[PDB]
């Protein structure tokens, strides 16, 4: 879908595609969308994410597992990525999968960490982050007035159409029996990015594999 | 009667449970006689191990025909098997690959080009040894010469140095008329011998008078310089705070390195005057040579820019403004005569500088006789200055690199004995046995090495010379009798010899670099750390290289702290401004200032890119060195 990528794309790929309306027509939106759909993941996150990578430097972080494995590094791993984002200004930063919330007292404090800085209170616009995530009723409504100010958009029930055709030609090759349908197997899945279906596919590609 | 049928079973049950030399032994005795399955087992398989452990046995075990004939068999066997994965790397140790090669090569190009030449000239640099990569040269030029594809003929003429390769190859090339990238990568393949033996050819015939007309110069340049002045466009602001941060007379000398070396604007180069009256000596031959370094193109302004430094009232002005005149060109020749006429001092007047620019600025531009008979008596005066046998043994090494396996004249004679005339000054110790190795390259099976080895045993001077003889004489083949030997003489107690002799590793596996990163900065000498620090910086500067930069960064004495930003500039030429700012925390001395703007400005097998850093592996010493700094030529 072109209608809501045209909007993200000219929001963090802003400088690289039609340098007459940013600075000629007085917008400059320095503070990006907040992306969320109750499948997330990075499905059609990714899709929406995926017209940057044409003519442009991607940088993809999916989920915060990496902050919450160390004891007590905290947010430091975001600062590396936002001064990599500094010194990558004209690049876009898309953040997957934000399942903090969702011990626990430290994830309050990096995430209004992650809010103090993603705001840049001493810093002008030169990067944007998108943020991403499966629910949006687990999220504090700290990350949303201060986040926020642009736009945001609400993502529909998952599409069965996509899913179909990738389980299609992931078992296009494969051997499957009558009694296999598919409206049961894409309506017992729930909440999987793509890859997901791709790892039944690998599994079940791989189980089929053994019996030769 | 049919015994033949018995040995064949005999060999069928022999080959078909265990065996290591009965197996052929039926078939050699049997004269096989009388695309299937059946064919494919006994021939392909059963032929291709059984006559493999017969060549394995016959090869090192005899050093007939009967083992050409089976060889021949299988050879057009596994030509109608049409499968040339490990059939051509088996037949290869047992010329017989050349007949193999030019039997074989009949349709099939770029399946046995590409995949034989690429796997077994990779297999046949890493593994094979040097003999047999002849044969490889002469083989693909012929398999090459009837086929299509030249420029990697033009690569046989980089690991051939031959003159009539050139030859072939323009003549082939002529018929079949890009033209200026040709030219361009043909002049930057080509050495010091074949563009002058060119020359020399081309000088008689030239065939079209475009061949000197284009490939003898000003055709490498005439497409770069204004396509790179328009499809570029450089900001201001980088001259403005990186060009205005630079103070305390040592961070002005890495502005005549910006100067120098950031030349499609030209305001810093004419920024205003008495920017070269404030320097110092060493900084006027930095600034003096600096507009030669500015001036890589047009060779009618360099005289008209250049002409208002000849001859000044002062002699660094005119000494580096002779020496941009060498920097600038390197085939008009015509700016020789008024600074090398005179070259008599005798003691330390102006032409001795003038020397210096003149002749390392000729041997930049350059088996030349009549320079080195005017070098004699630059030998010959033995000034006390370093960078006069520095320049001299660098300029008759540049001279004399890529030569005809070497040679062992009174050149190198005369140098190695005026050389151990006096022992004074190890600096001459230490920088002329760098030009002794680059009269040394070139070789493909000199006994230099021995004859050193045998010539120049004594004190750890000219031993340390007999180890840089060992390490300009091991460019690189399979002889890992040299790294375990390297190994076991790593451990000696002179702390020069490990460092030129354990820093020759980015020269030698320069190719497989899945083996260079080594447990080398893991020990307590500090000394192979910067041996390894130099060995990083030869590669676009993974995340390996860089996860090596990021322990070999933070370190306390200035040599190290100094010798990083060197090679982590070599290594990246938006990654490059994050070390820097590193940098910056970690100092905010004056020499780590200065070459850490060297490589805020640096950033943004040929010889011509591997002698300017081994010679300046010499860094830690007094500013005089600094005069030789800023004109390395290796850096593009």
């Amino acid at each position: 879908l072109d209608n809501q990528i045209q909007e993200i794309k000219e929001s963090v790929e802003l400088p690289l595609t039609h340098p007459e309306y940013y600075e000629e027509m007085g917008i400059k939106p320095p503070k990006g969308v907040i992306l969320y759909g109750p499948p997330g993941t990075g499905k059609t996150l990714l899709a929406k994410a995926v017209a940057n990578q044409t003519s442009a430097t991607f940088l993809r972080v999916v989920g915060s597992e990496l902050i919450q494995k160390y004891l007590g590094d905290g947010p430091k791993l975001v600062r590396e990525l936002f001064r990599v984002a500094e010194e990558h200004a004209p690049s876009i930063v898309f953040i997957d999968e934000i399942d903090a919330i969702g011990g626990e007292r430290e994830i309050q404090r990096t995430m209004l960490e992650l809010l103090n800085q993603l705001d840049g209170f001493d810093s002008r616009g030169d990067v944007k982050v998108i943020m991403a995530t499966n629910r949006i009723e687990t999220l504090d409504p700290a990350l949303i007035r201060p986040g926020r100010i642009d736009r945001k958009i609400e993502f529909p029930l998952p599409d069965e159409k996509t899913k179909k055709r990738i389980f299609q030609i992931h078992t296009s090759r494969m051997t499957l029996a009558d009694d296999v349908t598919l409206d049961d197997l894409i309506m017992a899945k729930d909440d999987l990015s793509g890859a997901d279906i791709k790892a039944i596919c690998t599994e079940a590609g791989l189980m089929a594999l053994r019996e030769r | 009667l049919y015994r033949p049928a018995l040995e064949e079973l005999r060999r069928q049950i022999r080959s078909s449970t265990t065996s290591m030399t009965s197996v052929p032994k039926p078939l050699k005795f049997l004269r096989p006689h009388y695309n299937k399955r059946f064919a494919a087992d006994i021939i392909s398989v059963l032929a291709m191990t059984m006559s493999g452990e017969r060549e394995c046995l016959k090869y090192r075990l005899v050093g007939a025909g009967e083992v050409a004939k089976e060889w021949q068999e299988l050879d057009d066997a596994e030509k109608v098997q049409r499968e040339p994965l490990l059939t051509l790397v088996k037949e290869i140790v047992p010329l017989l690959m050349e007949i193999e090669q030019v039997d074989m090569l009949e349709k099939d190009i770029d399946e046995n080009a590409y995949a034989k030449v690429c796997l077994y000239l990779t297999s046949c640099v890493n593994y094979v040894p040097e003999p047999e990569n002849s044969a490889l040269l002469r083989c693909a030029l012929g398999v090459f010469r009837k086929f299509s594809r030249f420029p990697e003929a033009l690569r046989l003429a980089l690991m051939l140095n031959d003159m009539e390769l050139v030859e072939d190859i323009f003549t082939s090339c002529k018929d079949v008329v890009m033209l200026g990238r040709h030219g361009v990568f043909l002049e930057l393949s080509e050495d010091v011998e074949e563009y002058e033996d060119l020359t020399e050819i081309m000088s008689n015939v030239q065939l079209n008078s475009n061949f000197l007309a284009l490939a003898r110069e000003l055709d490498i340049m005439e497409p770069k310089v204004p396509d790179d002045i328009y499809k570029t466009h450089l900001e201001n602001n980088r001259f403005g705070g990186s060009g205005s941060q630079v103070d305390s007379a040592r961070m002005n000398l890495a502005s005549s390195f910006v100067n120098g070396f950031v030349n499609q604007d030209k305001l810093l180069t004419d920024d205003g005057n008495k920017w070269l009256y404030k320097n110092k000596d060493h900084g006027m031959l930095s600034a003096a040579a600096s507009l030669g370094m500015i001036l890589l193109w047009d060779v009618d302004g360099g005289l008209t820019q250049i002409d208002k430094y000849l001859y000044s009232s002062e002699d660094y002005i005119k000494s580096g403004a002779l020496l941009a005149c060498g920097i600038v060109n390197s085939g008009v020749r015509n700016e020789c005569d008024p600074a090398l006429a005179l070259l008599s001092d005798y003691v330390l007047h102006n032409s001795n500088t003038m020397r210096l620019g003149s002749i390392f600025g000729l041997g930049l531009a350059y088996n030349r006789e009549d320079v080195l008979t005017l070098l004699l008596p630059v030998m010959g005066d033995s000034k006390s200055s370093m960078e006069v046998a520095g320049v001299t043994a660098l300029a008759c090494g540049m001279i004399a690199v890529g030569s005809c396996n070497g040679d062992v004249t009174s050149t190198i004679l005369q140098t190695i004995m005026e050389k151990s005339e006096t022992e004074l000054k190890d600096t001459y110790a230490r920088w002329l046995p760098l030009g002794l190795g680059l009269n040394h390259l070139g070789k493909g099976e000199a006994i230099e090495a021995i004859l050193a080895a045998l010539e120049v045993v004594s004190e750890p001077f000219r031993s340390f010379a007999n180890t840089l003889v060992d390490v300009c004489a091991y460019a690189g083949s399979g002889n890992v009798l040299k790294v375990q030997q390297l190994l076991h003489i790593c451990s000696e107690h002179f702390d020069s010899k490990e460092k030129e002799e354990d820093k020759d590793k980015k020269e030698k596996k320069d190719k497989d670099k899945k083996e260079a990163p080594a447990d080398m900065g893991a020990h307590q000498g500090v000394a192979v750390l910067g041996i390894a620090l130099i060995a990083m910086g030869e590669e676009i500067g993974a995340e390996m290289a860089l996860r090596t930069f990021g322990h070999l960064l933070r370190y306390g004495e200035p040599t190290l702290r100094r010798a990083v930003p060197l090679a982590l500039a070599l290594i990246s030429v938006s990654h490059d401004a994050d070390p820097e700012v590193s940098y910056n925390s970690i100092f905010a001395a004056r020499l780590a200032a200065m070459l850490r703007q060297l490589a805020q400005y640096h950033a943004k097998k040929g010889t011509l890119t591997l002698c300017p850093y081994h010679s300046d592996r010499q860094l830690m010493s007094q500013v005089a060195v600094a005069g030789l700094l800023t004109v390395l030529v290796s850096f593009l």
